[PDB]
RNA sequence: GAAACGAUGACUGAAUCCGCGCGGACCACCGCGCAAGGCUAAAUACUCCCAGUGACCGAUAGCGCAUAGUACCGUGAGGG
RNA sequence: AACGAUAAAAGAAGUGAGAAUCUUCUUCGCCGUAAGGACAAGGGUUCCUGGGGAAGGGUCGUCCGCCCAGGGAAAGUCGGGACCUAAGGUGAGGCCGAACGGCGCAGCCGAUGGACAGCAGGUCAAGAUUCCUGCACCGAUCAUGUGGAGUGAUGGAGGGACGCAUUACGCUAUCCAAUGCCAAGCUAUGGCUAUGCUGGUUGGUACGCUCAAGGGCGAUCGGGUCAGAAAAUCUACCGGUCACAUGCCUCAGACGUAUCGGGAGCUUCCUCGGAAGCGAAGUUGGAAACGCGACGGUGCCAAGAAAAGCUUCUAAACGUUGAAACAUGAUUGCCCGUACCGCAAACCGACACAGGUGUCCGAGUGUCAAUGCACUAAGGCGCGCGAGAGAACCCUCGUUAAGGAACUUUGCAAUCUCACCCCGUAACUUCGGAAGAAGGGGUCCCCACGCUUCGCGUGGGGCGCAGUGAAUAGGCCCAGGCGACUGUUUACCAAAAUCACAGCACUCUGCCAACACGAACAGUGGACGUAUAGGGUGUGACGCCUGCCCGGUGCCGGAA
């Protein structure tokens, strides 16, 4: 049957993207929080 | 400058056969405009170009031990000149 | 008056349709058709607000002018009577000797080819746009505005009449289709006559579908819902309220007045609607 | 609470030296005080980073890592 | 236990340390509106070549979608951008709000849509409307000539500009037939000796007084200021005038001619089999699109985007011995996308998983028709354990004496029925229906006759148990309960008598409406609607109807 994850480049970028995350204080707060954890993958646009 | 733009010649059965019909093939800087490439080849070889085509080429992703990585993305440029003009340093080849 | 249908499908007996044989078969004016997107009854915060709206045929808007003061003095002729989807009334096209084309609500009787005149100096015949005071008493009229030049806000849906009870102060006593009596500034324009279509009240929808073609999503009985969903929800069967009839939000329906208690307009209402 | 005093949201709004504000309702007396104008280092806090030390740990311990926020899981936040 | 669909395998030959699994040959079997082909989304080198074999492969592997290396992807014309706007997202100013922030006109972003110049072939081991060949096209800049006075925006107008069902005429793609044309060779096993058999049978471009259905069509003068902010040869009004049948205009496609390809095969060389060279014919008859002519015709009600490019007119402007416009020539041609998988072993499902995945193409014979069913072409595949056995028992199937629901909670299950033609057909009813009610007959082959052909009727003859001869393929009825009806629902134990429904009633709401979302005197829905409208509540087609009780409670109204 049709499963949850149904890949869509533009979806992913527009939703979990760097521009997206920067558009809001809470997403900015993710960015900083992640940087802090030392993630290789700051954000989806890093893939 | 000019010379910076032309990274290397393309070496392969294909490319040789191409130069044998007077058509040459260069590994270029990924950002290069086709006009920039045209002009560059002209200055570097004093050759008039009548036709170019280019192509961005994703570098092969390879692995060394546990380390997975990508090679540099490149760009291939194919040029064809007029007058059956040839380029010596790469014709004998 | 209405088109009927032999019962060749079950939902085709009761069904009826309007009479269009008097509508000049015309596409609306390219210079007068606006784009009307729909809304789910959703507002700029995205929430359903107006409840049970959706679907239905695609609609273009046809710009109308109600305040005819733009073209007062000069007169036009009736070019045609076309169909408008977003209004209960049929509408009609105007060709001025002036050269402009306009759209006005189309009143009961008024035929194609007639001429009509806006502005204070105009006869009490069908279609003329007069200030209220210049209207002979007891006249039948519609398209009444509530402020001079603001535009017709009263008597617009099909087959509706306003009957001037008669002059007074600066103002004129007016009879509203609800049966309510109102005071309206005599400087306000109006247009002579009953509204039209008029047989509209008699058409029969017939099949669920028809509701959907008119962009009306099905309407949900509270009693079917659940406690969590709505006051009338719950119980172990078909149940009768178990409390006063009440809206989703809890305020009493059936009988509870709602018009705001202290309001400016009140001293212009001479008799409540009844 | 017998509720002083500061503090404002609403309404209202006095004296300037024999004047003004306090002293735990409130009055007299006796005492302390000069509101509605501003800045100010020092002692104090913390520890990403640096150095020294240890009746701290030595590979299931010690940081999650003898390094990795990687592999891996998750659409994502995030976990690891 | 299991090795992931019961579509199926056999032999030879090769290779190799080792082969049921790899390679070749010959067959066999399975898909063929697909299990074939082409896009999109997604994936990311999985493509090609050469090598490898630890692990990954449900066995084995010498093989692979795995591992290593190297190659491979070419665009002025296809798709996106340098153009356009929709929902939506934004948004100086501006409107609100403890803060972060919420709105918000113009403008702007935003394809799933508008717009827009290239076709036919060839070939790498791997690319092709990109490269090569052949001949077109587009804008832009300049030169030479035709120039010989206009050019026309950031504003105006025209235009772009749109639905559903049905349908007439002409054509193409395309498929069929043949003692048409062309090419090859053979005589099998009783016969045929070609009149048998196999295969092929026109794509682009240009021109042509050849054919051609269909489709598009007002012109001009003048008047009116008041309409288009203003302007205006433009537009819209009003008026006048112009030989209705049509001609004015267009030419899907056809024929012809010429030319550029292609073309069955033929040849030659040769290196687990490719390389080049060559080249025949082009008929007549028939079928036929959802494609094209096309923005066609008719009918319907629920009444069917926007903006730019485009055409037209002035404003301003610079001109008016260089203004548009044309012809030829030269020049120029950016950016990203193109490999491969792409109904799947390469995407989503932890798997090389019986699931899921949007659009186009989708041949023949037979069958009333068909994208149905059987077989099949092209193409693709035999589903990555195998071999024997031929017990119980289990699953999926075939048939079954006599009986026929005796079974059981219940005919649950399984059978019977089954297509098309003709005959025939009840109660009941809202006169539509019930209805394919029920029931009976027919169906194949030959021959003659008639008719409108692919066909059918009539007559007579023929063969079998049987003639929709195999596959697709309704069992029917009588009588209740509930719901009127088509519809809807509990993803993963309930599809129903649930919900919705057309109809009906009560009630509120006079428009800054009631009502609703909101930090909020913002904004928004309601609704660019206006009481024949809108909200809330109950009832639930239709028909006959819908009684008694206002004490309690709630609503409307009263007032000492
Ligand atoms: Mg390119
Ligand atoms: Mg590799
Ligand atoms: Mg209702
Ligand atoms: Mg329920
Ligand atoms: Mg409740
Ligand atoms: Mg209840
Ligand atoms: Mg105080
Ligand atoms: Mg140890
Ligand atoms: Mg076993
Ligand atoms: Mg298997
Ligand atoms: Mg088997
Ligand atoms: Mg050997
Ligand atoms: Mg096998
Ligand atoms: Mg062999
Ligand atoms: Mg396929
Ligand atoms: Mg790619
Ligand atoms: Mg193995
Ligand atoms: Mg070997
Ligand atoms: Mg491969
Ligand atoms: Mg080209
Ligand atoms: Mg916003
Ligand atoms: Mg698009
Ligand atoms: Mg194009
Ligand atoms: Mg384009
Ligand atoms: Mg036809
Ligand atoms: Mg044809
Ligand atoms: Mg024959
Ligand atoms: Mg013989
Ligand atoms: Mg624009
Ligand atoms: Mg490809
Ligand atoms: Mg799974
Ligand atoms: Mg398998
Ligand atoms: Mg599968
Ligand atoms: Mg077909
Ligand atoms: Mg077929
Ligand atoms: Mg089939
Ligand atoms: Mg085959
Ligand atoms: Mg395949
Ligand atoms: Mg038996
Ligand atoms: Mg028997
Ligand atoms: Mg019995
Ligand atoms: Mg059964
Ligand atoms: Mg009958
Ligand atoms: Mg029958
Ligand atoms: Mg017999
Ligand atoms: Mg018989
Ligand atoms: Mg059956
Ligand atoms: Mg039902
Ligand atoms: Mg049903
Ligand atoms: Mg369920
Ligand atoms: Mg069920």
């Amino acid at each position: 049957m049709k499963r949850t994850y149904q890949p869509n480049n533009r979806k992913r970028a527009k939703t979990h993207g760097f521009r997206a995350r920067m558009k809001t204080k809470s997403g900015r707060n993710i960015l900083a929080r992640r940087r802090a954890k030392g993630r290789h993958q700051l954000t989806v646009s890093d893939e | 400058s000019h010379y910076d733009i032309l990274q290397a010649p393309v070496i392969s059965e294909k490319a040789y056969s191409a130069m044998e019909r007077g058509v040459y093939s260069f590994w270029v800087s990924p950002k290069a405009t086709k006009t920039e490439i045209k002009d560059a080849i002209q200055q570097a070889f004093g050759v008039r170009v009548i036709g170019i085509s280019t192509m961005n080429v994703p570098g092969k992703r390879k692995r060394v031990g546990r380390f997975i990585g990508q090679r540099n993305d490149r760009k291939k440029a194919i040029v064809r000149l007029a007058e059956g003009q040839s380029i010596e340093a790469l014709a004998g080849q | 008056a209405v088109k009927k249908y032999k019962p060749y499908t079950p939902s085709r007996r009761q069904m009826t349709t309007a009479d269009f044989s008097g509508l000049a078969k015309k596409r609306p004016e390219k210079a007068l058709t606006e784009a009307l997107p729909k809304t789910g009854g959703r507002n700029n915060r995205g929430r359903i607000t107006s409840r049970f709206i959706g679907g239905g045929h695609k609609r273009l808007y046809r710009i109308i002018d109600f305040k005819r003061r733009d073209k007062s003095g000069v007169n036009a002729k009736v070019a045609a009577i076309e169909y408008d989807p977003n209004r209960s009334a049929r509408i009609a096209l105007l060709h001025y000797a002036d050269g402009e084309k306009r759209y006005i609500l189309a009143p009961e009787g008024l035929t194609v080819g007639a001429t009509v005149n806006a502005g204070p100096e105009a006869e009490p015949k069908l279609g003329n746009a007069l200030p209220l005071r210049f209207v002979p008493v007891g006249a039948v009229v519609h398209a009444l505005e509530l402020v001079p030049g603001k535009g017709a806000q009263l008597a617009r849906s099909a087959g509706t009449s306003v009957q001037v009870q008669g002059k007074e102060s600066d103002y004129v006593i007016v009879r509203l289709p609800s049966g309510e009596l109102r005071r309206v500034h005599s400087e306000c324009y109006a247009t002579i006559g009953a509204v039209g279509n008029a047989e509209h009240k008699n058409i029969v929808l017939g099949k669920a579908g028809r509701s959907r073609w008119l962009g009306r999503k099905p309407h949900q009985r509270g009693s079917a819902m659940n406690p969590v969903d709505h006051p009338h929800g719950g119980g172990e069967g078909r149940t009768g309220a178990g409390r006063v009839p009440v809206t989703p939000w809890g305020k009493p329906t059936k009988g509870l007045k709602t018009r705001r208690k202290r309001k400016t307009s009140d001293r212009f209402l001479v008799t409540r609607r009844k």
